[PDB]
């Protein structure tokens, strides 16, 4: 009877959806990466003190990556930390191995470029077990990045040096320009450090991992100016949703 | 006397101004103290430029008391409308409900 | 690949993930942003004025000097950002810590996770259906009752109307949660909007992160198989008489047998007298063993009506 016709094709009625950081977009999926694995997601303060920025990651305070470090100190102790460690340290005094954790968070350091900001995210990851080897690390970080990137991309270990592992490695990504490009780094936690949370480096090993989520984003989507993270245009941000 | 009389009179007379007739004293105030310039008219005259400066420095004072009672209007009206603008926080807000699994 | 034992974590399904309140905003139509941890003292005082913040002695910068107090002043400087390019709708949020100095606190500073945003401009963006409004207190609040609400404590939230020096006094109202204040909400001071060169009225909100990231675990109760009943009433009270509390009442003087308060219309004009309002609220009557009848429904809304004469005003 009645013929009430309308055009279906006129916009819905509703309210746009919002979207996620792309950092917190590149956190998300690190993070079910390795959930799948049993690692367990801590978080800690920004804020530290010494103690478990450097000291028990066996940097002691002559040691040159601690004042020569583009720290952002408040008094002699109290510090803007470099990195998530205060959380992993906590978490090894408070229970024996087996440990696997991942520990997302921001951090601070005094550079500021087109290609640095003084204030990042760090993705760190950290397991101990019996038989932890640097076979282990390696399939792992290449799991990790077969799966980020999505294909069967160059990859590379490269000898380099942390006070808190050895051996320590750097792993780096070929470059779309042919040039091999920096993308985390790792090692097998150094017995001082398993030693002074009360671990057992004769009978307990593991590696531990870091990696900055900038960075990693910028290689996955494309974004060229580290700085539009923290910009926060809404017309950079849209494009994420 | 006379220099600071008259400026009392005119900070009293722009005091309890209700509406915006501060103009309206800014006007009789301005005739008045015009009329004191006119005053200078004799003295030493190596002194009238000390009697300008005595005058000028009571006009100012009264341009300033202007001001301030100005801005004592504006934000009482400012202060108008924020009562005006009270609303029962309470009262449930706009959304559609949540659904589940 | 890593030989290890596969034991399982411990669950609590009690948990509730910041990620899912994220992707309730989003379905809101909120973007995340993520703004610098340190902010320009300048500003900074200008929406907590007087609180002292903890500085930097050697910063980057000055205007990145001060561990912020709360969300509000980055958040406000991403708005101001957009609006100076051309956009003047921005609603968005932001989690991450607060630094706030606390002599009790380790290292003489508390560091809490907060989640917080702000939404200005229309409600919706041009289109061919719906009318240019600007956004209003009811508009914030209602997408924070969504988020209270992933909870289930919904019911036991308060939205009490609280002095911020940031905020309209008149629409600024604190948050509480079963007696403990883990927010703040309102439209931002027409002065503090004019200082910060903020284009039009704009909102703001935060939530203390840890006072709501608990959730209720399901029980299953018994449904009534019988019908129910509804009873509207007019009630006319004082003007500053919040509804809340009125219907808090009704639900709360009530037995079991009013399963459901609800307030559909505030009037308050020509038929009321100045400074009162009336409160259109209909009452749900049910029982779980037998259906009721005319008699006890009647008397029952009579006694509602009469909990609100001596603690509030009359009916109409
Ligand atoms: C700073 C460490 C802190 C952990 C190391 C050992 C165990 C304590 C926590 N972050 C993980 C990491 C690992 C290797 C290389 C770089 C890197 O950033």
């Amino acid at each position: 009877l009645a013929a009430e016709t309308i055009d279906v094709s006129l916009p819905g009625r509703r309210i746009e959806n919002g979207g996620l950081h792309p950092v917190t977009r590149t956190i998300d999926r690190i993070e079910s990466f390795f959930g799948e694995l049993g690692f367990t997601v801590a978080t800690g303060p920004e804020i530290e003190d010494d103690y478990h920025n450097f000291d028990a990651l066996n940097i002691p305070g002559h040691h040159p990556a601690r004042a020569d470090h583009d720290t952002f100190w408040f008094d002699t102790t109290r510090l803007l930390r470099t990195q998530t460690s205060g959380v992993q340290i906590r978490t090894m005094k408070a229970q024996q191995p087996p440990i696997r954790i991942i520990a997302p968070g921001r951090v601070y350091r005094n550079d500021y470029d087109q290609t640095h900001t003084p204030m990042f995210h760090q993705m760190e990851g950290l397991i101990v077990d019996t038989n932890i080897s640097f076979t282990n690390l390696k399939g792992t970080l290449h799991d990790f990045l077969r799966n980020f990137f999505e294909e069967d991309l160059q990859i590379r270990f490269r000898p380099s040096y942390f006070p808190f592992t050895e051996p320590s490695a750097e792993v780096d990504v070929m470059g779309k320009n042919g040039k091999w490009l920096e993308v985390l780094g790792c090692g097998m936690v150094h017995p001082n450090v398993l030693r002074n949370v009360g671990i057992d480096p004769e009978v307990y090993s593991g590696f531990a991992f870091g990696m900055g989520m900038e960075r990693l984003t910028m290689l996955r989507y494309g974004v060229t100016d580290l700085r539009s993270f923290f910009e926060n245009d809404l017309r950079f941000l849209k494009q994420f949703k | 006397e006379l220099v600071a009389s008259a400026k009392a009179a005119i900070s009293q007379a722009s005091d309890v101004a209700a509406l915006d007739n501060v103009r309206v004293e800014y006007l009789g105030k301005k005739g008045h103290l015009t009329l004191q310039m006119t005053t200078l008219r004799e003295l030493p005259p190596e002194e009238r430029p000390a009697a300008g400066a005595v005058i000028n420095e009571a006009k100012e004072q009264v341009q300033q008391a202007l001001n301030a009672r100005k801005a004592e209007l504006e934000s009482a009206a400012l202060n108008a409308r924020l009562a005006a603008e009270t609303i029962d926080v309470s009262l449930p807000g706009r959304r559609i409900e949540n659904g589940g699994l | 690949p890593v030989q290890a034992s596969l034991i399982m974590g411990t669950h609590r399904e009690a948990d509730l993930s910041l990620k899912r309140v994220k992707t309730l905003l989003n379905d809101k139509g909120y973007q995340e942003v993520i703004t610098y941890s340190f902010v320009d003292p300048k500003v900074q005082q200008m929406i907590h004025p007087g609180v002292e913040a903890l500085l930097l002695p050697s910063p980057i910068s000055v205007e990145m000097s001060a561990m912020r107090l709360s969300l509000w002043t980055g958040l406000l400087a991403t708005v101001v950002y957009n609006q100076n390019r051309q956009q003047n709708r921005v609603r968005i949020f932001e989690s991450g810590l607060r630094f706030v100095p606390d002599t009790q606190a380790p290292l003489g500073i508390r560091q809490d996770l907060m989640l917080a945003g702000v939404i200005c401009g229309n409600r919706y963006e041009e289109h061919w259906n719906l009318a240019k409004e600007t956004v209003d207190f009811y508009d914030l609040k209602g997408d924070l009752e969504s988020v209270l609400d992933l909870t289930g404590k919904l019911n036991e939230v308060e939205f009490r109307a609280e002095a911020n020096p940031a905020l309209h006094p008149g629409q600024s109202a604190a948050i509480y949660l079963k007696g403990e204040r883990i927010g703040f909400v309102g439209v931002v001071h027409p002065e503090l909007e004019r200082k910060l060169d903020l284009n039009g009225r704009t909102l703001v909100f935060e939530l203390e992160w840890n006072k709501l990231a608990d959730r209720v675990v399901p029980q299953a109760r018994e449904i009534s198989r019988f019908p129910a009943n509804r009873r509207d009433i007019a009630v006319v009270v004082a003007e500053n008489v919040p509804a809340a509390d009125i219907l808090s009442e009704c639900k709360k003087v009530g037995v079991n047998q009013v399963v459901g308060v609800n307030l559909f219309d505030v009037y308050r004009g020509k038929g009321v007298a100045e400074g009162y309002k009336s409160l259109a609220i209909s009452l749900i009557l049910q029982d779980t063993s037998r259906t009721l009848e005319e008699e006890e429904i009647a008397a029952t809304v009579a006694k509602c009506v009469e909990a609100l004469k001596e603690r509030f005003q009359a009916s109409l």
